[PDB]
């Protein structure tokens, strides 16, 4: 990684004093033409020759040691590129297959986190992924007459699309104990949902016990006992329950593997998953089928013969399949578990399903710790993020002046007095000053290059000399306005503002690495912000690995990636790509529209139920309380997020809390409601109508815009009253008004649709055009915008575009909760 | 040092490299001479190509064994459903061959 | 397996258990149980590590005489009989 | 393998000659600054100690 | 190829009649849908004498379960006869063109 | 190697597939449609060499080649869209000059 040994002859300092003495004798032969040892012109040509073989020098060292900056720079955790740019980061992408959510699902373990118990074990053996099913489908009805929508059911119907059902299959440490594994799969479920879908149900295999009935002889000859009844087991709970395969990244490397397939899918920390199991349907009963078991028991060694392979005493969830001898069909819900569970204490029991027989009449019994001590443990996989650590930083930027190589005869030792030192003195400085700058630009590699945290400056520039100097004294009048011209010529940025020339530059050292990754840089600004757009492709570049591998996920309170990508591809709104980002008042917001629907409720609590207990409790720190409602009978059958507009939040227990914070009605009549109770005649229910039809206010235009005749009048949208956001001509209108033709009504508005908030004050200028420009937006953006998604463009006045920001920023806050924010933002869609 | 940089990056950090070449397929018909009733070509068997442009051999290994005899494919006809009609796109004993 | 027709894969299968429990047959090159029993799940073994076998979902052995037996069950043989598979 | 002592006001092609008047080949300022793993040609102080091979 | 027909592959013995090959038959084509080998072995009471199709020639009828669409049938462009498949050896040390 | 743009659907096609010469997808004027699309449509213009008809002006792949496509394509996307690969029709647009040789 040295050039050095390849151009350690070019580099010398007498092959670079050719070429000079070459283009002397080409360019000024006939007045020049001493050029030995003692001419006065030739010495300082050659001490600056020897500097230029110096810079030549420190360019051939190794790569990785020029680009390692200062160690008081040198970021912990990183190494030559930053720790989020390695292969498992880069190569690999967030889970969007239903594939690749069995491979994120299959990679958690007890052990990942800050644990209550010390055991070691995966909680899921299989997990499945399936759409909602047709005959459970998200279904609301909108009333024709009423103009509302409601979950009861001339009524139409409406579907919401995207929604899954999570089937889950427990480990048998899992199925001891679920409180763990819970907790962590709903974080993991929180922080990988897609945008416009959801796990809208959660199941969970119930085991049905599979006594099989197993007799095997043996050889003559055995030795170990105990360690066939271990092998045994292993190959038949494995024939059973198939566990996943893992594998290190080494271990991928050995069996043939590319880096291209090895770092495929979602990134999983304890081991590589290449190849699955095919997956079952779980909607319908399974199929169980152990005739190669056969084939495996008798390739143990030490196993001569196997007299009998059938099902003990089996329930009804159990049944033979249909003339397969060795197959059996379970039941659908249900999954088989091998000898109950306690299975080791089972086949040392007097009454084991399992018979092991040598000598043709000698029983074999073995206690259950010999077994226990013959099962291995799988060891735990462990794969770390990849690094290029961090070289040896080298003092390349040191510079040693080179009027400080000639002789004493020439005066530039001691301090200069006359005119003559002086004059030779400012001849050598242009030529230090070049020296230097080499020497300062080769010192900027690893800021020029860097993916991340760019500088301000392009192009590497300093002083040549050094405090109490020689150099230094006779400069000291002129290093002001020289150090003023090198910051100028070298900073993007300075007092007199943009530097055109190093803007240029910039632009392209961030063309060139964002093609690292398959994209390129925007398009220069028209009207926009010269230092607003530097920061869109800063920060572009600077955050591509999350934004890739995040692509389509979407979290509450985070600026999603889909947000970043539109604003970096237009070049507009770089204070989005800086963290915490609540106050800088983005250009333009991003807005989920299945966030402000409700979840499907249980059919039961439709109708009036008192509670039989309740209580008020105010938040410490805070002037909002909960109300605390607990009711009987209610275990597992409310949902957060279970909706007048009340939200139940809490399911602790068989009681659930809402909050005064997202209903201004709750926190009035708190009073009211513990009166009724006090009295008990306060009743809950399931919203029967949980958002209504869309009515405009009235609002009138200025009389200038009012050039129509007597029935004709302009309405302006007003803070009160948002424009529509599907208005199309020759459509009946009745008067607060609303459209007369609700067919806007039926048409789906929630299913994989995203709102485009933008301020209007972005196109407000003299020559541009709002409409064609607009059109031109759509057409740069369409090539990355997710196939399944639809847009829908809102544009708002510079006034109520604050009231949006300061609504949104506070609903999001709160955790994006159904309420009066939330019914305001509806409002203003 | 910026197609050195990008070389750093692909190959080292992320582990990638460039693919290897592909070998191709043929399928060779044999004719057996006049004197052999029967005669096996086993797997393996080496068979020349020529040179490509730069002067390397050319070399073709099989891969499967093969038994082969005297006979020859001579006829090719059939009939399809309408009634039916019948053609013979191939023949050797008349002078019908192939397009 | 799938793609394979049946009718091919049952006429290889053949053959292989032939060589298998009739070992003088082929040339006599294979040490093999010289025609005393025949397992029914060594056998089932046999037939399944097949290439062309996916899964075997019946088997049944029947003497020249006897009945034929239930899942799992051997055939013996007398001191001066050997067996011989026939389909 | 021969080793020299620095001292004030030297400069690489004087360590060199000095360094490699016992080497059979005597060395070069390049190749003694490659062996030494300065990160320039003037990267010493004066007391420092450096090497020379053949 | 574009479908996977269904075929049943005959020969004629000297009873002038089709005796059934399917159970000789290795077909590496996956029934007539891709390019590929095939091979049987000739029955020992194949006839070349019999009067249901032309003499001095060894005869093999496919029977084919109807296509509606006629497109669906493969495009035979060539048969072998005593055919064999082989691979090329050393290929990191061939010019590129003769892969292109 | 997962499909979620329209340019992932279009790089990730081309590169596994050899006989297509071009494939397309709806202008910007369908994203901002409210009722959304249940089907993600695109056409593919395939290579003149690899048609399935006589017409070399109008390339024609056969239904079965477009199946695979679907097939292989839908293993990569998340299981909510259903993305379609359909034969492109053809329209002609009359050209008609006045010319000085």
């Amino acid at each position: 990684d040295a050039l050095f040994p390849i151009v350690k002859d070019d580099i010398a300092f007498e092959t670079l004093l050719t070429q000079a003495k070459t283009v002397i004798e080409q360019q000024s032969g006939q007045l020049w033409s001493n050029t030995e040892e003692n001419d006065p012109g030739i010495t300082l040509l050659e001490a600056c020759c020897y500097g230029a073989s110096d810079l030549a020098y420190r360019h051939s060292l190794p790569l990785r040691d020029l680009l390692t900056p200062e160690k008081q720079e040198q970021t912990l955790g990183d190494g030559i590129f930053p720790q989020e740019f390695g292969p498992q980061q880069m190569l690999t992408c967030g889970p969007i297959t239903a594939e690749d959510y069995r491979r994120a699902l299959l990679d958690l373990h007890s052990s990942d986190t800050d644990n209550e118990t010390s055991e070691d074990y995966f909680f899921f053996n299989d997990v499945r992924l399936i759409c909602e099913p047709e005959s459970e489908r998200y279904k609301y009805w909108y009333n024709k007459e009423s103009r509302e929508y409601s979950f009861i059911q001339e009524q139409l119907q409406l579907t919401l699309r995207g929604n899954y059902w999570l089937y889950l299959l427990p480990n048998r440490e899992t199925e001891d104990d679920k409180t763990l594994t819970q907790k962590r799969l709903n974080d993991f479920l929180k922080d990988n949902r897609n945008l416009g879908e959801s796990v809208s149900k959660i199941i969970w295999l119930q085991p049905v016990d599979f006594l099989l009935q197993l007799d095997i002889e043996l050889d003559d000859d055995v030795s170990d006992l105990a360690d066939i009844f271990a092998q045994v087991y292993m190959t038949t709970e494995q024939m059973v329950l198939t566990s996943p395969l893992r594998y290190s990244t080494q271990a991928m490397i050995e069996q043939g593997y590319s880096n291209e397939e090895i770092f495929e899918g979602p990134y999983l920390h304890h081991g590589w998953i290449p190849e699955l199991s095919a997956a079952k349907d779980y909607t319908k009963p399974t199929e169980l089928k152990l005739s190669h078991l056969a084939n495996r028991l008798l390739a143990i060694p030490g196993v001569q013969n196997i007299t009998r392979l059938a099902l003990g005493k089996h329930d009804e969830n159990i049944s033979p399949l249909a003339d397969d001898s060795w197959s059996w069909t379970i039941a659908q819900g249900y999954y088989p578990r091998l000898w109950g569970n306690d299975p080791l204490d089972l086949i040392s029991s007097s009454a084991s399903p399992l018979t092991i027989t040598a000598k043709g009449g000698v029983k074999i019994t073995v206690s259950k710790q010999d077994i226990e001590n013959k099962i291995i443990a799988e060891p735990l996989i462990e794969t770390q993020p990849e690094l290029l650590n961090w070289g040896k930083h080298r003092k390349v930027l040191d510079y040693y002046p080179v009027s400080n190589k000639l002789p004493a005869c020439y005066g530039l030792q001691t301090y200069a007095e006359t005119q003559q030192q002086v004059h030779l003195h400012q001849f050598m400085l242009p030529f230090e000053q070049m020296l230097a700058n080499g020497c300062a630009e080769l010192a900027l590699l690893p800021k020029l290059l860097a993916f991340k945290q760019r500088g301000n400056t392009v192009y590497g520039t300093q002083w040549p000399f050094k405090a109490n100097t020689v150099g230094q004294q006779v400069h000291q009048e002129i290093m002001p306005d020289l150090i003023k011209q090198l910051n100028n010529d070298s900073q993007i940025n300075s007092d007199d503002g943009i530097h055109s020339q190093n803007y240029t530059k910039e632009l392209s050292i961030l063309n060139y690495l964002l093609e690292y990754f398959g994209t390129h840089r925007a398009a220069r600004p028209l009207t926009l912000d010269s230092l607003d757009f530097l920061s869109t492709q800063r920060g572009y570049l600077a955050q591509q690995p999350e934004l890739t591998y995040q692509r389509n996920n979407i979290r509450i309170d985070k600026v999603s990636a889909l947000q970043k990508r539109i604003a970096a591809r237009l070049g507009l709104g770089g204070k989005c790509f800086e963290e915490t980002s609540k106050l800088d008042e983005l250009p333009f917001y991003l807005i989920e529209h299945r966030q402000l629907l409700p979840v499907k409720p249980d059919t039961k609590f439709d109708k009036e139920q008192k509670p039989d207990k309740l209580k008020i409790k105010s938040v410490p720190n805070s002037k909002n309380q909960q109300l605390i409602i607990t009711q009987n009978g209610t275990t597992g059958q409310l949902l957060y997020g279970q909706v007048r507009g009340q939200m139940i939040t809490d399911i602790t227990g068989e009681s659930f809390i809402l909050d005064t914070r997202n209903s201004t009605a709750l926190a009035r009549s708190l009073i009211d409601v513990q009166n009724a109770y006090n009295d008990g005649n306060l009743y809950w229910c399931n919203s029967p109508v949980w958002m209504e039809d869309m009515d405009y206010q009235l609002v009138y235009a200025s009389e200038i815009y009012q050039t129509g005749t007597e029935n004709e009048r302009w309405i302006t949208s007003s803070p009160q009253s948002p424009f529509p956001a599907m208005i199309e001509e020759n459509d009946e209108i009745t008067l607060r008004w609303y459209f007369s033709s609700e067919k806007y009504a039926l048409a789906d508005r929630f299913s994989f649709v995203v709102s485009m908030v933008i301020n209007s004050q972005l196109v407000k200028n003299d020559d541009v055009d709002p409409y064609k420009l607009e059109s031109w937006a759509k057409t740069e953006i369409l090539a990355e915008f997710p196939a399944h998604l639809s847009m829908i463009i809102h544009w708002l006045s510079p006034e109520d575009f604050k009231d949006f920001v300061s609504t949104y920023q506070r609903w999001q806050n709160n955790g994006a909760p159904l309420g009066d924010e939330a019914y305001h933002v509806l409002e203003t869609l | 040092f910026p197609a050195r940089h990008r070389d750093l990056y692909y190959r080292e950090l992320l582990g990638l490299s460039p693919r290897k070449a592909q070998a191709d397929s043929v399928a060779l018909g044999i004719t057996l001479n006049t004197d052999n009733a029967e005669y096996l070509i086993p797997k393996g068997t080496l068979f020349d190509a020529g040179q490509d442009s730069v002067g390397n051999p050319l070399q073709y290994t099989s891969e499967t064994d093969l038994l082969a005899n005297q006979g020859e494919l001579t006829d090719l006809r059939w009939y399809r459903k309408d009634s039916w009609q019948s053609t013979i796109p191939l023949s050797l004993s008349d002078n019908i061959a192939l397009p | 397996v799938t793609g394979i027709n049946p009718d091919y894969g049952r006429h290889q299968l053949q053959q292989e258990l032939s060589r298998k429990y009739m070992p003088w047959a082929e040339d006599s090159a294979i040490g093999v149980t010289t025609g005393n029993r025949i397992d029914y799940y060594p056998l089932l073994a046999t037939i399944q590590q097949s290439p062309l076998v996916e899964r075997v979902t019946n088997l049944t052995l029947k003497k020249s005489s006897q009945t034929a037996g239930a899942v799992g069950d051997s055939v013996e043989a007398a001191d001066n009989e050997v067996l011989i598979l026939v389909w | 393998v021969t080793t020299v002592s620095v001292t004030d006001m030297l400069t690489l092609p004087l360590i060199a000659l000095g360094a490699g008047a016992s080497l059979a080949s005597g060395i070069d300022y390049l190749s003694l600054a490659w062996q030494n793993d300065l990160d320039n040609l003037d990267d010493f102080t004066p007391g420092q100690t450096l090497q020379a091979q053949e | 190829g574009f479908k996977a027909l269904n075929l049943s592959w005959f020969y004629l013995n000297q009873s002038n009649t089709w005796g059934s090959l399917d159970q000789l038959v290795d077909d590496q084509t996956h029934n007539l849908f891709d390019q590929g080998t095939w091979r049987t072995l000739l029955p020992q009471d194949a006839s070349n004498q019999a009067t249901l199709m032309p003499t001095g020639r060894y005869w093999l009828k496919a029977e084919i379960t109807h296509q509606a669409e006629s497109q669906d049938y493969p495009k035979i462009k060539g048969i072998l006869y005593n055919a064999a498949t082989a691979t090329l050896i050393n290929a990191e040390l061939v010019e590129t063109d003769h892969f292109i | 190697n997962r499909v979620l743009s329209w340019d992932n659907i279009v790089t990730l096609l081309k590169e596994q597939f050899v006989s297509l010469f071009d494939v397309k997808y709806p202008s910007a004027s369908e994203l901002t449609k409210i009722p959304a699309q249940k089907e993600q449509q695109l056409i593919a213009i395939p290579d003149s060499r690899y048609k399935d008809n006589d017409d070399a002006l109008r390339p024609i792949l056969n239904p079965a080649r477009l199946a695979e496509m679907v097939d292989w394509i839908s293993q990569l996307s998340s299981p909510w869209t259903t993305l379609k690969i359909n034969n492109p029709t053809y329209v002609d647009v009359l050209i008609s000059y006045q010319l000085v040789f």
